[PDB]
Order: C-alpha cells, then structure tokens, then sequence
C-alpha cells in the first residue's frame, strides 16, 4: 500500500489500474486473473528496480539457482522445436534485475546444480554453471565459496541433532559413531542430514 | 609324523599299515619318557615339516616422497577394476579417487562404505591420506578394489598382529570370483 505505480498499465479495454494506485492491486490483479500474472510479474519489478533508485525503499534481490537465467530449456514449441531462455516473459524480465543499472539495494545470489539442466554432476564452479553469457551479465560480481564443516561445525551440528533426540541409534553418540559419521559425510552437511534422518 | 611312504623310502622295505602304526607307537612312547639329546636327534630323523600362511603376507616397503614423506604404494583388483593406492604415514583423513573427493567419486553409501572399512577396522580414520588411480569395472568393483589396494598399502603402518587381524578379516584377499562363461 505504500508503494504506488507510476504509470497506467492496461490489463484488458475494460481493466486497467490507474497512475498512482497502490502496487498491492497490481498483485492482486495477478493473483485474480492468471491471464494477466505474468505481465504482472514484469511490472512489479519494473517498478521496485525504479522506485528503490528514487530512495523510498532498499530492495534486495535474492535468485536461488541463478544459473538458470543463461542456460537452457527442455520447454518446446507445438512445432516441437526448443525455446531460449530469453523467450520466457518470466526469465527475460528477471535478467533485467541482475544488471546493476540501479542503486539503493543489492543483488544476492547463489548457484545449483540441482535441478540444472544439461550440466554435470561435478560442475560447481561459476563459469562451469553460468557459462559464457552468464559470466559476462553478471561480471563484475563477488563471489563467495560455501564449503563443508569444519570440525567445529560438524560437531556443533551433531549436537544440535542429539539435543533434539534426531540421532536414536544407541552408537551414534560415541565417538566411534561421530568418526563414522565425519568419514561416510566427509563433513558435507547434506549427505550428513541425510544419513543421520534414518540413524 | 612321517608318513608310511617316506619311511619306505628311507627303509627302502614295503612294510604294511600295522607294523607302521606300531613303529609310531614306539617313537610316541621314546618321545614321552625323559629323552636325552642322542634320542631327540634320533626321533627328528622321523619328523618332516611344515609351514605357515602368515608370514607369506608381503609388507610393502616403506617410500619417501620428495618433501621428506613417507608412504606406501599398492595394487587391487576385483572383477575388471584394478586399482593402484599410495597410502600416506601421516594425513586428516583425505581420500582422493582419480583426483576427486570420495564423497563426489562414489556417490553410493555402500561404496563409502567399502573404503571406511579397512581404517575403522584397525582404528585409523583420520589418521591417514590417501591417493588412489582405479580403472575398469563398475562402482562396486572400483570400491572393492579400492579398498584391497588400501588395506594392502595400509599394512605397512600398522603391527603384525593388526595385518594378521585383517587378514583373518578377509581385506588382505584378493576375491577371485569372476563372470563365467
Ligand atoms: N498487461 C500489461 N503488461 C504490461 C504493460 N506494460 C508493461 N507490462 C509488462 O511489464 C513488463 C515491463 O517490462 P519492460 O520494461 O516494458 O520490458 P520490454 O518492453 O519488453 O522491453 C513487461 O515485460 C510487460 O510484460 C501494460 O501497459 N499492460
């Protein structure tokens, strides 16, 4: 309610909201009407990535699995021919959030294989998932490397499943069980979670 | 004891089973009194040999990398894979499979498995690094023999009585069943 549009935008000659209504309506028209949701995405961000420069608001833009702005699709036509990534209204206004053309804010990111499209299971560098074009829409850009637990905070996470009775196997609180645990993870919280979910 | 043929050899007289039997029960009853040292010598005239399946476990040697690090290299096989392991005196636990993390190189738990086993086995997880090259086969043969290069390369860190342990566990063999025809 208190973020307004700045210009008429016409759904349909019989709808249209008008200069100066608030952004909730143009939400609201996408949540209506699924026609009209789409179109309502791109005017969203058109307007956050316009007023957050003005000053009125910080806006932060959190992507998971942004690599999947500059890759492929398995979405194909009725002449069952494949459509880019930019021919999606959804993914073309997106990238327009990504190019750092605004201020008062900052862009967040972070990359997935999973659930990747034609990538290798082991490709986890940036270039390895984004590829050229995805490389160079983000570049400049600051990355920033997540990576196993350490020793404190495979330990800590442990005891934070004991202190929830997670772990019933009556050799998991041992030391032998921690040992076990740390190899067959190798401290990856993940394969950790998931082995310690039927312990 | 001797057997009945070696005793006709040395005789050089065929001689029956009873009359064996009762030579042997001669030597029984020499050997069970107080025997003196011309007795003994002469009761080991009729005493061959045997051996053991122990100490035919080879203990690889102990190398030297450039940095002044010892290490000992080894070779498994199982099915199709053959695998070539470099086991490091000291290390954090680090196994590296063609390059890559374990965890990445064998996806499967039961693999991860296969290599834990020879180290908690014998207490040494996290004690030791390891750099292994296998080639052939499929993930379960990998991870087999894998972990036969491993134990064999980790017998040279660990007392005769551990390589004996894993050895009775059944690490230090290499399996010999194969798809037949
Ligand atoms: N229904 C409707 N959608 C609009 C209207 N104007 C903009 N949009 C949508 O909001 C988005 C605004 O992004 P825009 O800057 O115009 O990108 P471009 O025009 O395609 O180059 C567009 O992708 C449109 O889908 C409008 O007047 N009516």
């Amino acid at each position: 309610n208190q973020i307004k549009v700045q210009e008429k935008y016409v759904w349909n000659k019989r709808e249209s909201t008008e200069k100066g209504s608030p952004l909730g309506e143009v939400v609201e028209q996408g949540i209506t009407r699924v026609r009209n949701a789409t179109d309502a995405v791109g005017i969203v961000l058109k307007e956050l990535k316009r007023q957050s420069s003005l000053g009125m608001f910080h806006l932060l833009v959190a992507v998971d699995g942004i690599n999947a702005l500059w890759g492929r699709t398995t979405l194909k036509r009725e002449d069952k021919s494949p459509i880019a990534p930019e021919e999606l209204a959804l993914v073309h206004n997106l990238r327009k959030m990504m190019k750092n053309d605004w201020h008062g804010g900052a862009i967040v990111s972070a990359l997935s294989q999973t659930g990747s499209l034609f990538k290798p299971r082991k490709a986890y560098l940036p270039q390895e998932l984004l590829g050229k074009e995805g490389f160079d829409a983000l570049d400049p850009f600051i990355p920033i490397l997540v990576s196993n637990y350490n020793p404190k905070e495979f330990e800590s996470c442990i005891q934070y499943y004991l202190e929830n009775n997670w772990l019933q196997h009556e050799k998991a609180p041992t030391e032998e069980g921690k040992k076990e645990l740390l190899f067959l993870s190798n401290a990856n919280p993940s394969l950790l979670e998931r082995h310690c979910a039927y312990l | 004891w001797l057997i009945k043929e070696e005793l006709e050899e040395m005789l050089v007289e065929k001689l029956s089973d009873l009359d064996y039997m009762q030579f042997i029960r001669l030597l029984e009853k020499l050997l069970t009194s107080q025997c003196g040292a011309a007795e003994e010598e002469f009761v080991q005239r009729f005493r061959r040999s045997v051996t053991l399946e122990s100490k035919k476990q080879l203990i690889e040697p102990v190398q030297y990398d450039e940095q002044g690090m010892a290490f000992s290299k080894s070779e498994g096989k199982r099915k199709t894979a053959k695998a070539e392991a470099i086991v490091y005196k000291h290390g954090s636990g680090r196994i590296k499979v063609n390059g890559i993390d374990y965890q990445l190189y064998f996806p499967i738990t039961q693999d991860r498995e296969q290599l834990m086993f020879p180290f908690h086995f014998v207490d040494r997880l996290g004690k030791h690094d390891v750099t292994c090259t296998v080639s052939g086969g499929g993930r379960s043969a990998q991870a087999g023999a894998i972990r036969l290069a491993m134990a064999k390369a980790l017998c040279s860190f660990v007392t005769e009585d551990e390589v004996e342990w894993m050895r009775q566990a059944g690490l230090l063999t290499t399996d010999p069943r194969v798809r037949e025809r």
